[PDB]
């Protein structure tokens, strides 16, 4: 009772692990800055170490969920894959669509990325437990 | 000539492919019929190898004393010889002569013969013991840590010595490993936990039945012995009925019962069976019992010494076994009795593998809460 | 002258290109035609060729007590000598006297000609599933990402324990496919496919049969051997039936059988096959019986003195190992018709290996592009 | 009651062990002496026991025509009845009224019991000699020795060169230790170590022999059976001599060699010893011959009728197959005498491993003092 | 009663070991002994097992035409049958009576069967193609190319997919080499060059002989064959002397000249050596020539048509086979037909490793001579 | 079916596309720098590092294909490659680098001759894979 | 002969033989340190460094040998090195790093200690080596 | 005909290879700097370079002089590895025994030395030779 599917699924909600990790960090991120819009120098050091650790954490979020897809398309699974293919949508979106007003709509976006990775976690696990015993 | 009186039971009374085509005594064949043959050809006579009526061997009742089969005939005349498995016993000789036994036997055990086991969910771990992995990983460790203490203490001359006889050490691990593991897929060695019935008396997963009415059964309900009795108290108070009806059913239920179930009965009827279709069964152990299938005749004959004398001047012969070998091995369809590799077998490597890889991850995670919160905080 | 009746059998007899265009011996051609004219030449004679009606060399029917085919030919005036692969036997000495043996012979195995070496690109795959393929390629990636993300956002231990479960894991996966692969040529190494008759007899994954009826099949009854004694047992109990019809279906099911069937019957058939097309049969067993051909004549006759004489000399002076050669060989369709490991199973390897340098160089190409591009220009 | 004349055979009769302070059928003590005990308490009837002089069972001499044993002593009134393993045999049957068979037995094998499991320290150096294993760590030590030197003075290509020579190198090395030690382990693997007779019959490497000359030997001639035939016609060719002495001689004999040598004797005697010291035989096949040993008595007498019962009753009753067990197994000085891989074998891996890691913390240490000292203090 | 006259030559005609302890016919055995009992037994009569005076079959003087052996009796009244392995010519038959060949047999060859090649220098590369060889280096030079190309020509994506394809890559080399070589080692197949004589005409390594004196060689001298005329070309024109004098002088010359020489002889006798020690013989190929043994008696007798009959008789009754399966194979004493690894087996390994490292070595040399030079004087 | 050499033709073909864009990037290059302060210093000293550092990788391959060529028992495609070792050892001797012109030049027949060793590897590998 | 704990006290052995002499490093380094500009500053603060920075190594190898007598299922020995453990887990919480007295005090006690075990190591692989 | 000697000598005739070629360089080092004794400034650095060089080129000799003795140990080979002793007694005595003046020793020690080796290198080649055939 492997189907190789199981593989796949546990390995995607291992990596959903600090998926929500990453998310949540990034909220709070965003709170930080929210509530901070030579103390000015020390601020802009912050800010500056705050967006350097999100440029960096940009590259793993595309790297892991075009996994997570690809890896449901070589297993002929077909039911979730179509799920996880709108974020992917709008993770090549971004490139051509995109501080002090740009977070007002960062907020909403990691929060509902967030819940959607939540939502996708506890799927992944139950895809896996109704399919590691059949 | 002589009233031959038997019973249909292969492989000693069988008929002929075209017996509704004949009419005699070429109708029958089998162990008993050569036996006969050559016991008319020591003695010299006419015999008609007749049947039994109520198809029964012999035995008696308990109100009317009658006797219903082969011993009613040669004690009520109905017959002259009896030659036929009939298994002897203190009261059918108190009333009529047993030759010597011609075939002797015991109670044995069938079962279906080993098949391939379950992948074993843990089973790439089989070609060596849990010491040797538990010291492989601890040498990993051990010498992970020793490399650690070859760079803070110290800043090489150790790191070269290190890894060169870890390169040795994984080297002929790796080769350990491969040549059992090809040892092991190459020849498939086949064995069963049941060597005896001693095994079945301790264990209880595998079940084990007899017929519900039959000299095996009374004799297991006798017979107060460790072992014996043990296994009674076991099909006496156990669920569901372990016991059977027929023969072909215990067989049956063995089969489709492939790794839980075990008849007994007659060794004779196992041989049989394990050289028949579907080359799916075997025996095992030895005869738990002794008991043996003579020659019979009324108490008062004129064939009884000719025919014990024949029996002997048979089994040093080498005539006996000759005929067995016939109608057992010879006659035997059993006559002779690479795979890829499913992932079954690998699982835990993959289960192992998603572990250790969460873990690291957890790690990560929690050391970057750490470093970052303190790099920020302070 | 001098008539010679004879049969038509390949090689020994058979009719020219164009026999109707041909009146008189000129009109047939084979080892028997260039026998008889050696005969010719040696006790100067001049003869008359001629064919059997019955199509049978000849034998007693059990109603009517008179021979038939050349046989009956001579023995009944109707012929003056006979030159064909007439089989010596005891019934036939009787009647006629039988020339020494131009020709021993005996009976044979024919086989299908092992070629099949059409190894598929991906063999290398068959020793474990594609479900253990990809699960070993997504494992690598995903610990490829997994060191990626460690060693990007915690600029360790997490690395060292990924290290060591990959170890385990990779050590696992080499060993097991090692294994597995050792196991199958192993297993392909050590098949003897046969040597002799008894490669049969040990075995019964490739039946064996015979003609429906003939001194073959009459060979294998009657025989005291045991090893032949036990193939007659099997082919009795053939379920289907071994025993064929005219050879030539004996032939072609084993033609079409990779490995299953053989067929046995005369060597020197076999060896004529064997050199006809298409070339997919083989004799390797020796002979099994000792027999031999002869020319016949009428008993009272005045050749036989003179005609045993020309057959030893022809022996002596090698005439008739050419002329067998001449029509075995000389004229076969078949001119004459390894352990290591060949590319063919392990094309798919360097296959894949040359895809993916390509699609690195392409990536590397594409990389260099948008970075100096962007960076220098924009 | 009654006369009772018997044999000292073990365990069947034995002298108890102080003997010489009793007189009386007290004296003796065996399975034999519990049977007639029984036999006296079914019948009620008090009994003397005798020993034979001639310490024979019984038979006739060529020139004399006269019995001697037991056989002899009930013949000539010497005696009123037997109670020892007198088989059961055709001659015999013809002077006495021999009883139904209390013990079914037949010819057996005997072997060493195969314990040796002693493997060396260093083991796994087998597959290859000394001779290589110094060129690999010379080999070793030079390309370390050669890479420093290239990476020292010229701080590339021969850098490469080495890399790709020596990952040649390795990968052959290992390959071929992993080959040679999957020979060696599948090799031990595929050695079935008997299972039969016919397991001897077509095999010569480990010699069989009987004793000097009994009913065995006469049985293994006079032997339609080709198995029996063929293994006679090997023991007469023996060089040296297969057969032997008093069957302790061939009893030592193979206790001595490992596997060469097998004994061919009673299955009962066979059984007998494997439950006594040194525990270092074992009986795997079945039981060749069946024969069975009984109770004997003069023809015209009154008890065989009463005796007869008896045996048939015990038999029944299982008292038979308790006394068995309690001479056999209660009594034996022996209770009741895998394919991984066991650390024995890999034992020296781990010694070197922990020799090389103290030798490099030693000389890291040496190094860190030599350094510090010498730069901080000098 | 009945002359017969044969000569001393096994197996067929052999002294019994107490041949000095007996007078009689029961002195003589072998196969021709059994044969002319069968054959006395057919016709019926008495018959003194005598022998030949000069030890000869039979010749004739060119001078004087006096029959020397078997003949000179049978045609000189000396005797009256010659069971013997007489050959069949043309001129024994023009005197005598010959009858139908008892036993087939042709010239063949015997050679020492195959000993364990030399280590083969460089052996290491047999279980793979020189071709899969050149690929694997070629490939580890391209890819390391490549390598070389993704770091000064881009600055990574692309050393991920290309090293994991060639741990992929690797590890599927590695494996098949792995198992190819323990296939090889395990079941060690052994194989001559040698499956016929045409060969043996090709090639020339190996030498070949003949007896200086017998049929034979006159055979080889004459049928001007392409084959058998070169094999006499070169046993003509060839230094040292091949020919022999004896028959035990040939084979002790194959035996001490195992893989350079090979003796044509009789297929009979040489299917009897090959049985019998030192078992380090072989036949291969078939029968050259087509020869008979057959009976003889004189020109004018009465025994003529009863033997000619029993002969076929016996053929026809499977009994010559019975008796040939006796005296050759049964009698036969070859019934019957892992190691470490050396170091020449691996040889070249080391010569490449020190070749690469020697050259690896001059490389550094030169570039360091290059760049200080360039470096110091610039 | 394989024959060993339509490996070597798969190889030199891999590296063949990379040869014709590393010969791309050198026209283009050129082109850029036919525009003859501190900007175009810049412009053209970091683009001189790239073609005076790639010039060891032309050698080696070239070498490598005359290697394997030859060890493949290819001869009528090694003289169509020992020219190019000449010219490069040539170029070895004495190379130029009035400038423009002669780079120019070799840059554009290298390329043409790279982009015609890659049809004819091609097409021997494709005659070499169905040769059965 | 062997058992897999043979393996494991041959281990701590080796280790712990590497932890006598640092150790004794330390106590030589607090007997030099006892003197108490820039050569004393410069004396002491080298020093300090090596001090400060050879603390996870006492840490990680004692919860190796715990975790390795615990999976050996050598109970006896593990119960002499759980108070180590409680004794460095009190450490990280709360370590003086006046000093002199308690560094040299508690350096000596376990050096003691570490020194015990190496016999105490010692003696159980002999034992259990030719407990057959 | 391999003896486990035939690859020490050849091993050590390689090694030797370039033992020869770091006395000869050795020479012609010492040779300069001879010749020898801001130009003054140049003649420093290119001591200086010598110097390291030099100093670089001391463990070298004495790795690969004990592992020729330790080889040919280990190969009970002992006509051979008396004759390599001396050269490891001199070398051990270096360090307790041992610009202007030092030169006028260290050629002839260099000299000596490549002969030495030099002279090693034939018979080792000689000791191979008639020691690969037998």
């Amino acid at each position: 009772a492997f189907t190789f599917a199981a593989f796949c699924y546990m390995l995607s909600l291992v990596l959903c692990a600090a998926l929500i990790f990453f998310a949540i960090w990034h909220i709070i991120a965003f709170d930080e800055l929210r509530t901070d819009f030579v103390h000015a120098r020390e601020r802009l050091r912050n800010i500056e170490r705050i967006c350097f650790l999100l440029r960096k954490l940009v590259l793993p979020e595309y790297s892991i969920h075009s996994l997570f897809c690809i890896m449901f398309l070589c297993a002929q699974e077909w039911l979730t894959l179509g799920l996880n293919v709108p974020l992917l949508f709008y993770h090549f979106w971004r490139y051509f669509h995109c501080n002090a007003d740009t977070l007002s709509y960062c907020q909403k976006e990691a929060w509902c990325k967030l819940a959607f990775y939540l939502l996708s976690f506890f799927y992944y696990l139950y895809c896996m437990i109704y399919t590691l015993v059949s | 000539t002589v009233v031959v009186t038997t019973i249909l039971e292969s492989p000693y009374v069988m008929m002929k492919k075209n017996h509704e085509m004949l009419e005699g005594n070429e109708r029958y064949e089998g162990y008993c019929v050569d036996l006969a043959a050559e016991i008319a050809k020591h003695c010299g006579f006419k015999y008609k190898l007749t049947i039994v009526g109520d198809g029964k061997y012999g035995a008696r009742d308990a109100d009317t004393k009658i006797w219903n089969g082969m011993v009613g005939e040669l004690v009520y005349g109905k017959a002259d010889i009896a030659i036929a498995p009939l298994t002897i016993t203190l009261v059918r000789e108190e009333v009529i002569d047993f030759s010597k036994p011609f075939m002797s036997l015991g109670i044995s055990i069938m079962i279906k013969k080993p098949q391939k086991s379950k992948p074993g969910v843990f089973s790439f771990l089989d070609p060596l013991a849990y010491e040797i992995w538990m010291c492989i990983v601890f040498a990993y460790i051990g010498v992970s840590v020793v490399l650690f203490l070859v760079s803070r203490f110290s800043p090489s001359l150790s790191g070269r010595i290190v890894g060169g006889v870890w390169w040795f050490f994984t080297l002929i691990i790796i080769s350990s490993y491969t040549a059992n593991l090809a040892a092991f897929l190459t020849v498939e060695r086949m064995v069963s936990p049941i060597e005896s019935a001693e095994d079945l008396s301790k264990q209880t997963e595998i079940a084990y039945g007899t017929l519900d009415s039959g000299s095996t059964k009374e004799f297991f309900r006798r017979s107060k012995i460790a072992v014996f009795d043990k296994m009674w108290t076991y099909m006496r108070s156990a669920e569901p009925s372990v016991f059977v009806r027929t023969t072909a059913e215990g067989v049956a239920r063995v089969r489709k019962s492939k790794g839980k179930y075990a008849y007994l009965l007659e060794s004779t009827m196992n041989e049989y069976i394990e050289q028949r279709k579907p080359c799916d069964t075997m025996k095992v152990g030895g005869n738990l019992d002794s008991k043996g299938y003579g020659i019979a005749t009324p108490k008062g004959s004129s064939l009884g010494n000719a025919v014990n004398l024949a029996v002997l001047k048979l089994n040093e012969q080498g005539l006996l076994d000759k005929l067995k070998n016939k109608w057992w091995y010879d006659k035997g369809e059993c006559g002779s009795g690479t795979s890829a590799l499913s992932l079954s077998n690998v699982a835990g490597v993959f289960y192992i593998l998603v572990g250790g890889l969460g873990l690291a991850m957890l790690v990560a995670l929690i050391e970057f809460c750490y470093k970052s919160r303190a790099e920020a905080k302070r």
